[PDB]
């Protein structure tokens, strides 16, 4: 005897929001705490005093 | 605030393991990171991933 | 048995309403797969 | 979070392979609930009383 | 659909009441699927063929 909210069907459009979709990217610690160092093939030498 | 004179960096990325560390102090100029090739990404549409 | 009938009655009503919705974006973070963004201080149920 | 893991170099080896990983996401909604109250009175109280 | 129906004249029999009656409304969809064919043959079948 009434029109219920199951009754109109899609008539009824349910939203959608990306205020919710969001993260914060966070970087490797160490390339920021310490010195990088250029690389052009597998390995590199480095001498260190030693006694 | 305690650490002064301390350069601090905080872990973000959750690397950090707390069951191992609180803390590491250094000497910054005797670590290096060698960065051979930064972050490269390819796109792939043919190839085949895993095997069996 | 419990109907008022406002005008047969002589009676007069205010209805109030509203509306509301609550989310909470229980997510994934830099730090991992299910973080809350909430947490609380409960009471001291314990005695000294 | 996807993960990423430490490849190596090989043809042949379990190792040299690079592993796959998913990156997924999941839904949040906001529902609208209604409240509600009526509040009924006498129109000879309300003509009666000294204030609104 | 809803249905009218015929009033009567009546403050006091079940006719001269008018009825109720509702309208309501029902959902269709189209779901896109996916139909596909590979067919596979040697480069040298392509080369050695006298057509595309």
């Amino acid at each position: 005897a009434d029109i219920s909210r199951a009754e109109v069907a899609t008539l009824i459009e349910e939203g959608y929001s990306h205020s919710l979709l969001a993260a914060a990217k966070q970087g490797s610690t160490v390339l920021s705490a310490f010195q990088n160092v250029n690389m052009g093939t597998k390995t590199t030498h480095l001498p260190v005093l030693a006694t | 605030g305690s650490f002064l004179g301390f350069n601090t960096h905080f872990n973000r990325n959750g690397a950090w393991s707390p069951e191992s560390a609180v803390a590491f102090i250094a000497d910054s100029s005797r670590v290096k990171i060698g960065v051979r090739q930064d972050i490269t990404v390819k796109f792939l549409d043919q190839a085949t991933l895993g095997t069996g | 048995d419990n109907q008022i009938n406002l005008a047969e009655r002589d009676m007069v009503a205010l209805r109030l309403k509203a509306r509301f919705a609550y989310v909470l974006g229980v997510s994934a973070t830099a730090m991992g797969a299910n973080k809350t963004p909430v947490g609380v201080v409960t009471p001291d149920v314990t005695p000294p | 979070l996807p993960e990423a893991d430490w490849v190596g170099e090989s043809a042949t080896d379990p190792e040299g392979v690079i592993k796959t990983s998913k990156v997924t996401w999941a839904n949040r909604t906001l529902v609208a609930e209604e409240v509600a109250v009526i509040i009924p009175v006498p129109e000879a109280v309300i003509d009666d009383a000294t204030v609104e």
